[PDB]
């Protein structure tokens, strides 16, 4: 029935050009308004526009005069949204669904769609860069229960993973959100026992899919 | 062009309390003729797909018991909240249908319950490998706080560090609905071999006492 | 209807309520001989055509349309209330239509025909004008350009600019600026060569009566009434306007299909068409029916569903012209040449006389000075007079000049010009 | 040209009491077809801006809590009030909009709570700057006392003084609502270095008795 | 949004001429009637009259008929009221707003202004004149808690201020409301420890901005 297929994400150069989609499903593309919605962390909703593909009538706030361009074909059945000459805040989801307008109603919204993310600008995959730390002056153990942790940063693009001892353990595993340094960069952690280490083995295993980098990093006392 | 206020920002509470959000707005959502509401109400849980709740005042989608009932009246108005189980914890959101371009309200984002926690700071002086890479990176570490309330300051052989901090966080988990956040203070290694001790406080309410983790280079 | 981001046209935008405005060319007589041509000098003479008589061809199924606007400001009904009227609020315009003034009208001539309308011109300057004055009025003539509007019993202004409303009539006029012939002004002319004749018939009557709704420019002085209270503490709208209602049409009031006979004019034109010009403008209410489809996007689903139909709007149109034409020559004489020289000069170009002959007799006045310069006083160079002056006005064509016969036999019209006059032997 | 009547003119009170003024008027802001009414109800706290309380009559307006609801219907009304906190302290007016030219009330005045005071009676004779001014100032206070309720003589050498007679007062303070009114009796020093003993009472209904203030020249 | 500004305060002679002004903020100034109200103490409210910018017609009510007078102009988009040949009781607040007549309403009011004072008749600007006083026979401080008081009269115009031992003590503050006597005149007292005075200090600071002219009054005993 209701259905919309919002699909893709992509990374691109600044001042370059994007594409989305959205596709239909039980009812008419073309009968009513469409909507295409900005979701950015902090600010989120923003009403972009709106169009009405029946001749494709545009509506384009202040904000988005200029820049934005919408346009759509039914033998498509299927959204777009045309965006050129990108820059920085750009990066965003944009997250849209089709508002009942006609339909027996008016505006607000019977429906939320897939979701897409889209990220500029780029640069080129990096691989990860893990460095682990200890107290200072040796760590043989001490303590009620000994802390250690290892990170992983100067990789890009998204994602990676770190998993402790192929996740043999839970305590501590508080892996803080990533963030770009230029090259992206998150932190993790790991409460282990006084006891079992050095002795037990602890390692850190890297999963970085987009760089297609994997590291299994052993931690060991060091001074 | 008219402007939402969507508040408060956060409250936590417990199970079947009946807790209000506000709604505040510029001019009137409501004239009496057809006595249109226009307000809206959106209910997003983290990372999946928002949904409609209700819209003019008095709307009731179909499939939302009475936990979630419409409130106010006039201009600004609030949202009634019978009794809330696990399951109502989520962000929602409150917004207009009127007056073309649309208008939104900020945000609302539910807390969910008990009380507090201790806080628990340790430090990890930066690993050689670090200083191999040519930087000096000094992070710390805070896990299993509640709420967020939190203060960081860096003294340098105490010299107040200002600016150049970082820091991320991360959320409840189910337990102990407590937090962990982590603070980074990361420059060159041309100091940190150099400038001897470094400090960094932590002020949760939690603990009023001014707690303060230092540590120095080569010592613990 | 345009493209939405071209300025292009998609489709043109017509209706009966449009005015029709026909230009005819006639081929030079004095390019074309005669199976006889000995009875006059074409060197001394020229010939010249002359309409003796003109018809107009209609054909649709008569019925008549309609328009409104989905806004428009109104309070509520003056012709009955219980109880007095409710509060204003913020824009209560309403999706409302009526019908136009039924209306016929023949022009023909050979110059344009003449328009008036009401509008704006400066005001006078001592008061610096703010927002929100009553702006001055000023009649107006113009040319007239196709496209344009009939009265609706409005009143021809211009709305655009008097209008800021823009919601205060239904669409159609709303943009443009609706004119009205004035038959004084034109048959006032000297030659009368503006129109040497013309018909015309129209009726409309009352329907409903409302309100305008919005601040009130002026407040009537109370001496003209007493004080209110309660429901009557305060005065409500002044304003009126009433619905123009089209009556029951006919086929008897149709003036058209029928011929018609011209001798004598108002004008000392008797039928005289110069510069192998001529203008016909006619405009009908009846016809102004509009149909309407619709068009499914989905054949399939057997439940009937309001979206699965599209609406479009086209309305009919359908005209013929058949004009019966005689044949005429001039002496020359000075006179002659003199008479007409004042009359309208450009005409003589077209002709030879032979020509060099009067290419400006007028000795100048004398203005003289430097034939050089770039240093001493300012000069003219600007002069050239738009020897096709008029192509500035758009309006519909149609070009006649293959289309002549000699016999009037063959047609359904002129076989009537032979009746009229009998004679049942073709000369 | 009609004419309203106000009143109560003050009452005391405690919180969350349930406390009615009175509305009174000649003809009928009340006529049934819309049934309008014409009372209006204003708050003014002291010296600040007055405000829109309710008009019609079943009128609530936007910022308003039950706290106030109208009342009072056919002619004369009345205003009902819930439960009263210290914020609903203030200035009330009741008018009309109705038949011009307008119409007001004369005005309500909210007295605050809790019970009474004693009389605080001094005297302080003419300093003699003021006897080198040429004139006889005497002055008397009386401080912290409640409510407003007192009476004011002057006796010279017994004669009782009658007119010429000066007051002034100061309203509740927030702990005591008692009150500080002062007054005074001034003349020039021709009489006062010539008539001895002068005789101020005041009485309160606070010490029923017929409390005495007097002094003479040149003594206490 | 709604706001008027309501400026000014003045001061003048019998007989002469005043001045008011009220300016418009988010709406049109002259689509709507306007008021004026007078705000007199144990009076207090009272409707003057209206008017209406549009073309400027006139409401004046019995009383005011004759003296008062009401123009104003919108490229001002400021209100003015304009009164001659004033007089005493013409001294006070007149305090007006503007209510919705229009605007989907009737009267009565949907705001109040800032207010403004006016003040007639004057005089010119005098000096301060103070004189504390005390008990008879002299006074050592004896009694339970002695009390003293410092007024300040003989000045004009408004206002004067007074401060014991620069605000020192709040003890016995109950300073009397100002009136004019010709000129203007209020009390003031203090209540001060029996044992502490003569001993401790006491002063009373003199602060009347009008006169420009500021006294501190030392108080210690007499005869």
């Amino acid at each position: 029935e209701v259905k919309l297929e919002q699909s893709g994400a992509e990374l691109a150069r600044p001042g370059a050009s994007v594409k989305l989609s959205c596709k239909a499903s039980g009812y008419t593309f073309a009968s009513y308004w469409m909507q295409w919605v900005k979701q950015r962390p902090g600010q989120g909703l923003e009403w972009i526009g709106a169009i009405y593909p029946g001749d494709g009538d545009t509506w384009y706030t202040q904000k988005f005069k200029g820049k934005a361009t919408l346009t759509a074909d039914k033998s498509s059945s299927t959204a777009y949204m045309q965006l050129s000459s990108l820059a920085s805040e750009d990066s965003a989801v944009y997250y849209c669904a089709r508002p009942p307008y006609y339909y027996g109603t008016t505006y607000y919204f019977d429906y939320w769609g897939q979701g897409t993310t889209l990220t500029v600008s780029g640069a080129k995959t990096t691989a990860p860069s893990v460095y682990p730390l200890a107290p200072a002056a040796g760590a043989a153990g001490a303590g009620s229960s000994v802390t250690l942790g290892c990170l992983v940063k100067g990789y890009f693009p998204e994602p990676v993973t770190l998993t402790w001892n192929s996740g043999s353990l839970s305590s501590g595993v508080h892996t803080f959100p990533a963030v770009l340094a230029d090259l992206y960069t998150l932190s993790s952690s790991v409460t282990v026992t006084s006891s079992t280490w050095p002795a037990e083995s602890i390692t850190c295993n890297v999963a970085h899919p987009a760089s297609s980098t994997k590291v299994d990093k052993k931690i060991e006392p060091r001074g | 062009d008219i402007v939402m206020t969507q508040s408060p920002s956060s409250l936590a509470m417990s199970v079947g309390q009946k807790v209000t959000m506000s709604c505040k707005s510029s001019q009137s959502l409501l004239d009496s003729r057809n006595q249109k509401n226009y307000l809206a109400w959106y209910q997003q849980k983290p990372g999946q797909s928002p949904k409609l709740l209700v819209y003019f005042a008095s709307t009731r989608e179909s499939g939302v018991p009475d936990r979630f009932i419409g409130s106010g009246s006039g201009t600004d108005f609030t949202l009634t909240i019978s009794s809330v189980q696990a399951e109502d914890l989520a962000d929602y959101f409150c917004q207009q249908h009127y007056s073309t371009p649309l208008t939104f309200g900020a945000g609302t984002k539910l807390e969910l319950k008990r009380a507090d926690a201790a806080p628990t700071v340790s430090i990890f002086p930066p690993s050689s490998e670090q200083l191999t890479s040519g930087g000096a990176s000094v992070v710390c570490f805070l896990n299993n706080f509640y709420p967020k309330d939190i203060n960081v300051k860096w003294a340098i052989d105490g010299a107040e560090r200002a600016g150049g901090v970082l820091n991320s966080f991360t959320g409840q988990d189910s337990k102990d609905s407590t937090y962990s956040m982590s603070s980074t203070l990361t420059l060159t290694k041309d100091e940190y071999e150099r400038h001897a001790s470094y400090t960094c406080e932590a002020t949760h309410k939690t603990s009023t006492a001014p707690i303060v983790k230092s540590f120095n280079r080569g010592a613990a | 209807i345009k493209k939405p981001n071209n300025n292009k046209i998609l489709v043109p935008k017509v209706s009966g309520l449009q005015y029709r405005v026909f230009r005819i060319h006639l081929p030079d007589p004095n390019k074309f001989g005669f199976p006889d041509t000995s009875f006059y000098n074409p060197d001394t003479q020229r010939l010249v055509w002359a309409c003796v008589g003109v018809e107009v061809g209609r054909g649709q199924p008569l019925g008549v349309g309609i328009s409104g606007h989905p806004l428009l400001n109104k309070l509520d009904d003056t012709e009955n209330a219980s109880a007095y009227a409710a509060n204003a609020g913020v824009d209560n315009r309403e999706c409302i239509s009526m019908d136009y003034k039924q209306t016929q009208l023949c022009l023909i001539g050979c110059k344009p025909p003449i328009g008036e309308h009401w509008g704006k011109g400066s005001p006078c300057t001592n008061v610096a004008v703010n927002p929100g004055d009553c702006p001055p009025l000023e009649l107006i003539n113009t040319v007239i350009q196709d496209g344009d509007m009939v009265d609706t019993g409005f009143g021809a202004m211009d709305f655009t600019t008097l209008q800021a409303n823009k919601s205060e009539v239904p669409l159609d006029i709303c943009t443009s600026i609706c004119k009205y012939p004035d038959y004084i002004k034109m048959v006032s002319e000297p030659y009368g060569d503006s129109l040497f004749f013309y018909l015309r018939r129209e009726q409309m009557f009352v329907r409903h009566l409302f309100n305008r709704a919005g601040a009130v420019g002026e407040n009537v002085p109370d001496d003209l009434y007493i004080k209110g209270s309660g429901s009557t503490a305060n005065l409500a709208s002044s304003n009126y306007f009433p619905t123009p209602s089209g009556s029951m049409v006919t086929s008897d009031a149709q003036i058209f299909n029928k011929p018609y006979w011209l001798q004598r004019a108002q004008g000392h034109n008797n039928g005289i068409c110069w510069g192998n010009q001529l203008f016909v403008t006619v405009v009908d209410t009846t016809r102004s029916t509009n149909m309407s489809l619709c068009a499914a996007i989905s054949t399939s689903e057997t439940t009937y569903k309001n979206t699965n139909f599209k609406e479009y709007l086209r309305h009919g149109e359908e005209y013929d012209l058949q004009f019966i034409f005689q044949l005429c020559k001039i002496t020359l004489t000075a006179d002659v040449m003199t008479y007409i020289h004042s009359m309208n000069s450009t005409i003589l170009e077209d002709w030879n006389f032979g020509l060099q002959p009067p290419p400006g007799g007028t000795l100048e006045d004398t203005y003289r000075f430097v034939t050089s310069q770039a240093i001493a006083c300012q000069k003219h160079t600007p002069p050239a007079p738009k020897e096709d002056p008029l192509k500035k006005y758009t309006f519909w064509e149609v070009n006649l000049k293959e289309k002549f016969s000699a016999d009037l036999d063959q047609f359904p019209l002129g076989r009537k010009f032979l009746l009229q006059a009998g004679l049942k032997a073709k000369p």
